[PDB]
């Protein structure tokens, strides 16, 4: 319940939007991280590769 | 026995050395004076390449030779 | 469009809060073009230098990093003459959590911090390993003539 940030748009998190938690456990906008991991697959925050 | 290296920039620093020392321990001199590992130092003494393991003497680099160095870089 | 919200943030951000050391916003109309400029680094050749920056931010921004440039020259092992910059985070390790922001910082530490093993201008990178007194000077000379 967090005025926390998508660290790829910048915006609250826990806005309408789905959240997508990544393995290492970072959350984004779903769609926002999704844009990213389709181009890579390092989590943005912490660079763990997802696979 | 006075050597000189000359780096690609032009720069020529004078080592002590003895004709037995090894190529390895010529770079560790210029670690030691320039602090740039010896893995990043290419040596070559009138057209060849110095390998670790040899001598300057093996070389034939006497007092007063100039060997260069090249350091290997990235890109 | 996600990046202009996001550079708009960015904006905003900088705008509330801005750096010290750097400034930068659009240039007139153009919200993906920025200019910006980062001091020299206190204690690098740089210091006392207000280097400009060019931004272009792409247009899938921020999934691509911004085009990041030195207008000012400047003596840089990592910077080139057309003022590109050879740092991780602006190719391959360049992340969307990434801003502007912490892009000028990274900029502002390779400043202070130059990589002269992964060079972008290896004869700079070679006198920096080699003669860094030299490095200094020229640096602190192109300083002088071109960020002051
Ligand atoms: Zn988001
Ligand atoms: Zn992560």
């Amino acid at each position: 319940d967090t005025d926390e940030k998508c660290t790829i748009c910048l915006s609250m998190l826990e806005d309408g939007e789905d959240v997508r938690r990544l393995p290492c456990a970072h959350l984004f906008h779903q769609l926002c991280v999704d844009q990213w991991l389709a181009m890579s697959k390092k989590c943005p925050i912490c660079r763990v590769d997802i696979e | 026995m006075q050597i000189f290296v000359k780096t690609l920039t032009g720069k020529t620093i004078t080592l002590e050395v003895e004709p037995s020392d090894t190529i390895e321990n010529v770079k560790a001199k210029i670690q030691d004076k320039e602090g740039i590992p010896p893995d990043q130092q290419r040596l070559i003494f009138a057209g060849k390449q110095l390998e670790d393991g040899r001598t300057l003497s093996d070389y034939n680099i006497q007092k007063e030779s100039t060997l260069h160095l090249v350091l290997r870089l990235r890109g | 469009s996600m990046a202009l919200k996001r550079i708009h943030k960015e904006l905003n951000d900088l705008a509330r809060d801005p750096p010290a050391q750097s400034s930068a916003g659009p240039v007139g109309d153009d919200m993906f073009h920025w200019q910006a400029t980062i001091m020299g680094p206190n204690d690098s050749p740089y210091q006392g230098g207000v280097f400009f920056l060019t931004i272009h931010f792409p247009t899938d921004y921020p999934f691509k990093p911004p085009k990041v440039a030195f207008t000012t020259r400047i003596y840089h092992p990592n910077i080139n003459s057309n003022g590109s910059i050879k740092l991780d985070i602006l190719r391959s390790q360049w992340s969307p959590a990434l801003t502007i922001s912490k892009v000028l910082l990274s900029i502002s530490s390779l400043l202070s911090d130059p990589n002269p093993d992964d060079p972008l201008v290896p004869e700079i990178a070679r006198i920096y390993k080699t003669d860094r007194e030299k490095y200094n000077r020229i640096a602190r000379e192109w300083t002088q003539k071109y960020a002051m």
